[PDB]
């Protein structure tokens, strides 16, 4: 009583019910290095300006 | 300080919008007014300074130099009026513009409170002088002269810039007040030795130091009269002012780094003075006498004592006035004779008696006759040197004698004897020339009445 599958049927993406636990680190990755501190705040004018040689602004 | 700077800047549009026949009158009048305004800087304190703003400050070392700078401009205009008669209006305005720009650069340089600012203006003074020498100079040697005047200067000052920025990366500041208050000793090290040399050589080359002085006779004999006046009276003193300012960070290295220069000066003042004994050019003789006086100033600055600094300041002012007067007298002869050779025009006391009186007074002042401020500076320097070492008197004494000799030599060759027979174009002296000599000589004899004005900050 076997019925041949039709066109476009064997290329379907199906779903599988398995009891095998999902691997948590299949890539065996190490710990990622922590990012840079990411400073944030309100901008204030530069103290005494550019401070380049004799320029007062 | 802007009450002096802004009118000096306004001199330029006033010059350029003036009528074709009124440039000299307006320039002279307003330069005299600026000099009168700058006279107010002489009110100094025994305390720190006149710190006007963050950019400019004045001292009793800077005030007399500023007054001399502002006073020299009208005299230069009067001296230049004669030989620039046949020149187009635009080129006369360009000449006056060069003089004004030089005065502005000098004014700012003396009052600058930052070493880098001082360096920038100290170099900016070169361009107007070079243009004046190589454009309105008379002989073909002027081009070569200009080259010398440039490269010598730059060869000394490019290392200084390096040292300066290095200092600002170590102390954190180049402001002179902070530099003075936060001074630290210089340890005896090769790096410190080369830093000392970099900080010193740029000011040595512009005094000029003996052996580095070859540019000065060329530049002074090839320049026009106003160029000679400003070169001898003001531009030489830039090195003295710079060395006076910068020696505060060079101790105690100066205790033994000064030996090669001191010798080079103490012997050098002899040589140049003796050179004046055998000279066939008036301007060359006056330039070599300037070299001798500046050698004495170098000794005074290297000795680093209060009397030394007082004498150096007084001698700088006195030499400026005296050398400017001598150059003006030589030029007033040259414009009649067109030769610049001492033994051509002779016996001029018979033909021009009042000009002979001016010659006598100028020679007496250069000879350091008491109580002129020339002798005041010379005697203070000599006393400080005697305290430094009692043997120095010998060399100092010799110089004194030699100086008198050549001074009177210049007075006797040109003014006394018999007149040259074939020279028949010696016209009576104009009111302009007599007024020029009077305006040179009256301030000197007035200053002898209040010497404290020119004795510097250590008075
Ligand atoms: C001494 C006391 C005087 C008191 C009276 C007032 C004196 C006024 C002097 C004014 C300042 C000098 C002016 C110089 C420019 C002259 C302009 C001119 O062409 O005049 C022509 C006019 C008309 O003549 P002319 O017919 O046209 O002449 C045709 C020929 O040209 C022929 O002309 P000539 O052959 O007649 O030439 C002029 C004559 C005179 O001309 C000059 O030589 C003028 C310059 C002389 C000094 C040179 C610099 C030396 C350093 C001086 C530093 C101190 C300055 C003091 C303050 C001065 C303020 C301005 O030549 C000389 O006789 C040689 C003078 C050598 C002097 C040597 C001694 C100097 C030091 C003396 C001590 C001073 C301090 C003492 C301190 C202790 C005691 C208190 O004749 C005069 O006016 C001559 C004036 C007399 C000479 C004065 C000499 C003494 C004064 C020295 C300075 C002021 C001292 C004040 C305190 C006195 C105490
Ligand atoms: C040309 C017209 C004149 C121009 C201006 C001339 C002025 C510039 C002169 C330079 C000043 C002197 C420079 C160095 C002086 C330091 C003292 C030292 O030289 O003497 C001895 C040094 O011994 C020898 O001199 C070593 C150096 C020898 C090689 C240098 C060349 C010598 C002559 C070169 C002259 C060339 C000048 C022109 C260059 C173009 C001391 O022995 P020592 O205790 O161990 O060293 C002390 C220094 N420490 C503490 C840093 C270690
Ligand atoms: C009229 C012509 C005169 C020409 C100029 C003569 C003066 C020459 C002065 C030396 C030139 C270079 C000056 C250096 C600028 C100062 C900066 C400084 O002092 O830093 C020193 C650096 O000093 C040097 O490196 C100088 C080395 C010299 C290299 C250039 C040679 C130039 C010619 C030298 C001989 C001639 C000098 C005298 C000439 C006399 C006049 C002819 C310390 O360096 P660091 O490594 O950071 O500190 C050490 C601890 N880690």
């Amino acid at each position: 009583g076997w019925v041949r599958p039709d066109l476009g049927e064997l290329s379907k993406v199906t779903k599988v019910k398995t009891d095998r636990p999902l691997p948590e680190n299949p890539y065996h990755s190490r710990a990622r290095p922590e990012p840079n501190p990411e400073a944030e705040g309100d901008l204030k004018p530069a103290k005494h300006g550019s401070r380049l040689f004799f320029w007062t602004m | 300080m802007l009450k002096i700077i802004i009118p000096t800047t306004m001199l330029l549009p006033m010059t350029w919008m003036s009528k074709h026949n009124m440039i000299w009158i307006n320039a002279t009048v307003h330069s005299l007014l600026i000099s009168l305004i700058s006279l107010s800087l002489l009110n100094q304190l025994g305390e720190n300074s006149l710190n006007f703003s963050l950019t400019f400050f004045s001292d009793s070392l800077s005030a007399p130099l500023l007054v001399l700078t502002t006073w020299l401009l009208p005299l230069m205009l009067m001296a230049s009026q004669s030989h620039l008669s046949k020149e187009t209006t635009t080129r006369k305005k360009l000449y006056i513009t060069m003089l004004i720009l030089l005065q502005l650069f000098l004014i700012m340089t003396f009052t600058a409170t930052e070493l880098i600012l001082f360096y920038i203006l100290f170099e900016a003074t070169l361009v107007p002088t070079l243009i004046i020498i190589t454009r309105w100079g008379n002989q073909t040697e002027r081009l070569n002269a200009g080259l010398y005047f440039l490269f010598y200067t730059l060869a000394g000052s490019l290392p200084l810039l390096v040292a300066l920025v290095y200092i600002q990366n170590t102390t954190g500041s180049l402001n002179f007040l902070i530099i003075h208050y936060w001074s630290h000793p210089l340890s005896n090290s090769w790096s410190n030795i080369f830093m000392w040399l970099a900080c010193i050589m740029a000011f040595m080359v512009k005094m000029p130091l003996y052996g580095l002085h070859l540019w000065l006779p060329k530049a002074h004999v090839e320049a026009p009269i106003a160029g000679s006046m400003v070169l001898a009276a003001v531009l030489l003193k830039l090195g003295g002012y710079g060395m006076m300012r910068i020696t505060t960070i060079l101790n105690p290295l100066t205790n033994y780094m000064a030996y090669p220069f001191l010798m080079l000066s103490m012997w050098g003042m002899i040589m140049t003075s003796s050179i004046c004994l055998r000279q066939t050019d008036l301007k060359s003789l006056i330039a070599y006498s300037s070299v001798s006086h500046m050698a004495l100033v170098i000794v005074a600055i290297m000795i680093q004592t209060p009397w030394s600094f007082m004498g150096a300041t007084a001698l700088m002012i006195a030499h400026g006035l005296t050398s400017s007067m001598l150059f003006c007298l030589a030029n007033t002869n040259y414009e009649r004779v067109h030769s610049r050779t001492m033994i051509l025009a002779r016996g001029l006391q018979t033909l021009l008696p009042l000009m002979a009186t001016w010659w006598l007074v100028a020679s007496l002042t250069n000879l350091a006759l008491p109580p002129s401020i020339n002798l005041i500076g010379e005697l203070f320097i000599i006393t400080a040197s005697f305290s430094w070492s009692n043997i120095t008197i010998i060399l100092m004494g010799m110089n004194m004698m030699i100086t008198a000799l050549y001074s009177l030599y210049m007075l006797i060759t040109t003014q006394r004897g018999k007149y040259t027979h074939h020279i028949n174009n010696i016209k009576p002296s104009f009111t302009r020339e007599n007024a020029l000599m009077a305006l040179h000589i009256l301030p000197l004899l007035l200053l002898t009445l209040n010497p404290k004005m020119i004795l510097g900050p250590l008075y």
